[PDB]
């Protein structure tokens, strides 16, 4: 969170993928125009993403499902 | 002035080339915050010249390290002045003593 | 260096100060005592902790 | 460049053949000016201030 | 002299015995001042009633033991210190405590009257081990402020008390532990001033916010000799849940509320469709919608114009 | 021009914005550690006593 | 309860610089309450009158030199901090000072005013040495509390003063240094009762009785937080409409500056000009009309 990253690497298990699951995650509010799922708490998005992980709703896999289903709502939408 | 001194100041402050050393003596005739007019003692005097000395102090002027070198008077109006005195102080000097 | 003196001054055992071996009920009221001047820091007592 | 040329075209602004090299205070300095000193070349004219 | 008086912003209360009462801002040199100048009150000078004297039958001193009791006499003396009480109108009340049964002796066991107020009835005072023995003691309550332990109390009580009468370190003040701090506070150019943060936990028999009212009075009383848009408003007159304010406005080329508010009800009512009863159906409209007599409209007409 | 809103736009940004502090010679891996600022008004840098 | 309220008792005024105030009654511990809590308040927030702006003719800046004066000019500004002057009513008084010939310009060389009370007129300000030495300064005296340096006034006021106005920092605080003691007060039936002597030593300008009357005035008001509290269209000009060349030849012939000045007139007040459907087209779009009367106009 604001001070440490222990309680999120208890979930992720690595000191670099917690950066990498949030390097992927924390662009969607800078230029992606989206909103988080937790209470915002006036936070900069490099910890808003860290909040979403350490609230147990995000690992690397569950990010990969919302990025798949976005593409199959543009694929037949053209046709 | 410093309270725990070492008896070295009024030799090292004098011979530092920053104060005014009384080559001759006499009484202070004219004293100013610009320069000092002193009149030569008559047993110190010479039959050629009249015997009136002037020392133009060097006011607010830079140093190399961008600090200030102003010399300051410390003498009084109409007072006896020995030879070899501290007529006008240096910048960091107090009455002839080093005051860092 | 600074705190490691002050911790050593805080926890000490001087045999003489005041209130040697009196009763206490909590470390809150231990700080009722020293802040009142009615005791000292380093003086042995009989207490309760949880 | 033709954007600025159009800005020249709207307002008719004619920046001359003159270019700025003004000696300014290094920002973050306070104080008071205690001397202006002038060194002019030999034979060349002199101005009203000097 | 244009002093920066504060406003209290907040209490952060944890439970019914605890609070953190912050503040911002003060000037430098009064934040450290007040946060100490109250702490000398809450230690020594807050008036309350406490347990003072202790009388049990069949005892001689507290170093001794009592069979049928789990604990020591000192630990039972310890409990009455952690006991909370409130004598309302009297100035010296004595109570009794008699039990039987296998188990603890909670603070319901005191024979009280209506002027002595225990806040914590679950407070155990003794434990009976087996059914045989029992506790029968008498305890005494006195009023004062601060703290006096029984060391210097017997230096101040020169009574040659008979054997069997005990004395505890009285807890007169209600404050159990308070602390305070100083952080920095900002006014939008001056980031030099100091906030006040105070942490406070007291016992029962009080509100944790009532003390800072009560104790800061007493320091001050010492000083008195020293200071001496709407949706149907986008909608014509036929659809506003009314019917004699609808049919007779559109026949002056005002088909809507628009020029109704600029035009004057001395002429719009003088036209041969309205009159002296329409002002109940225009001015009551202008009560809820706020518009005036002659008002300039910000954005009235859209592209749509129609009728019925 | 050091104008009025300039501070309180900066004050929003440096909240939850990390920063580095490095001392030469950074003689081991803890010679360069991240920090988070809390802006003071002055001309020098205040450090935590256990770093 | 058995509380006891104090009285101001004694003003044993030892000097015009050195003083002593006793105080009684005080209970146990409340000596350290009211011995301490005044002292931190007393050392900072006392309003006094102090020198701010000394200005001499013929001296351009604080690093210049003037002849007939024995002293350097910054040092004379450092002399002029130590001035105790008791001013009563206003907050700004401009003293004036003159002298001629040999002789030290001291603090007894001011043309005095009525509510001006110099405390210490014997203080040395300068030492004129020449016969034609004639100094002349135009000093602003103010009245304030706290500390203000020179650079604080600089940024806070963008207004530019004339040259030669040589500032001095604002040492307002007219207390110097105090101490106090806790001894016993002799009241018979309450033998624990304690007295308090507050020796106050300072400069002039302050009667030490009123120093504490204002000091409790400071403290007893910060307890009051505790003893109580727990149209853009209207100003739009004529050229924004991309309006027709014939009617802009007329609205500039009918001498109307703003659109609020146009609707100050009505539709009838436009028809007399040669060379209504256009304004009835465009005013109905962006939220306007005609015939609307304006009052309390203009608002500049």
């Amino acid at each position: 969170a604001r001070v440490t990253v222990q309680d999120a690497v208890e979930k992720i298990g690595n000191r670099f993928d917690l950066v990498l699951v949030a390097a992927r995650r924390a662009r969607q509010m800078q230029v992606g125009g989206k909103d988080p799922l937790v209470p915002e708490e006036n936070d900069k998005t490099t910890v808003i993403a860290l909040r979403e992980i350490e609230e147990g709703l995000i690992n690397n896999q569950i990010l990969d499902v919302r990025e798949r289903q976005e593409q199959q709502e543009q694929e037949a939408a053209e046709l | 002035k410093p309270l725990v001194g070492t008896g070295m100041e009024r030799a090292v402050a004098v011979d530092s080339g920053v104060t005014a050393v009384a080559k001759r003596g006499g009484v202070v005739q004219y004293v100013d915050a610009s320069r000092i007019v002193i009149k030569v003692n008559e047993d110190e005097m010479y039959p050629g010249e009249a015997g009136i000395d002037i020392y133009n102090l060097t006011k607010y002027t830079r140093s190399n390290q961008n600090t200030c070198i102003n010399q300051m008077p410390c003498v009084s109006l109409g007072e006896p002045v020995e030879r070899g005195d501290v007529l006008a102080d240096g910048p960091s000097t107090d009455l002839g003593e080093l005051a860092l | 260096q600074d705190v490691v003196l002050g911790l050593y001054y805080m926890t000490r055992d001087c045999v003489n100060a005041k209130g040697e071996g009196m009763v206490l009920t909590g470390p809150k009221e231990a700080e009722r005592l020293y802040r009142s001047g009615l005791a000292s820091l380093h003086a042995r007592v009989k207490v309760r902790i949880t | 460049t033709p954007e600025e040329k159009l800005l020249r075209a709207i307002f008719g602004e004619k920046a001359s053949d003159v270019k700025d090299s003004s000696l300014r205070v290094p920002n973050g300095v306070s104080g008071t000016v205690i001397d202006v000193q002038v060194f002019t070349r030999d034979g060349v004219e002199k101005d009203k201030r000097a | 002299t244009e002093f920066l008086k504060p406003r209290l912003v907040d209490i952060e209360q944890v439970s019914s015995t605890h609070a953190k009462v912050t503040l911002e801002p003060l000037e430098r040199g009064f934040g450290h001042t007040l946060g100490n100048a109250l702490r000398r009150i809450l230690l020594s000078s807050m008036p309350g009633c406490a347990v003072t004297e202790v009388e049990i039958d069949g005892v001689l001193h507290e170093y001794s033991t009592k069979e049928g009791v789990q604990e020591d006499i000192l630990e039972i003396l310890l409990n009455l210190k952690g006991l909370a009480v409130r004598v309302q109108g009297k100035d010296e009340v004595i109570l009794t405590l008699n039990k039987s049964g296998i188990g603890p002796v909670t603070a319901a066991d005191i024979t009280h009257d209506g002027d002595v107020e225990i806040v914590k009835p679950q407070h155990v005072i003794c434990h009976l081990t087996d059914e045989n023995a029992s506790i029968s003691m008498r305890i005494k309550v006195q009023r004062g402020r601060g703290y006096v332990p029984a060391s210097t109390r017997i230096h101040s009580e020169e009574d040659e008390r008979p054997i069997g009468r005990l004395l505890v370190d009285a807890c007169y003040s209600p404050v159990e532990r308070i602390a305070y701090n100083v952080e920095a506070a900002r006014v939008e150019q001056r980031t030099d001033l100091d906030k006040l943060v105070i942490e406070m936990e007291t016992n029962g028999t009080i509100d944790p916010e009532e003390a800072i009212r009560r104790a800061a009075t007493i320091l001050a009383e010492q000083l008195e000799a020293f200071v001496d848009f709407d949706p149907i408003l986008l909608r014509p007159v036929d659809d506003l849940e009314l019917v004699r304010s609808a049919n007779c406005l559109k026949a002056e080329a005002i088909h809507y509320i628009g020029d109704l508010v600029q035009r004057t009800e001395v002429e719009l009512l003088k036209t041969p469709n309205l009159g002296k009863k329409s002002l109940t159906e225009i001015k009551d409209v202008l009560a809820s919608r706020g518009l005036s007599l002659g008002m300039r409209l910000e954005n009235w007409p859209p592209a749509s114009i129609a009728d019925e | 021009r050091e104008e009025a809103v300039v501070w309180d736009i900066l004050d929003e940004v440096i909240r939850e914005h990390p920063v580095l502090l490095n001392r030469a010679p950074t003689l081991h891996r803890l010679g360069i550690q991240a920090f988070e600022p809390v802006l003071i008004e002055g001309k020098a840098i205040q450090l935590h006593p256990l770093v």
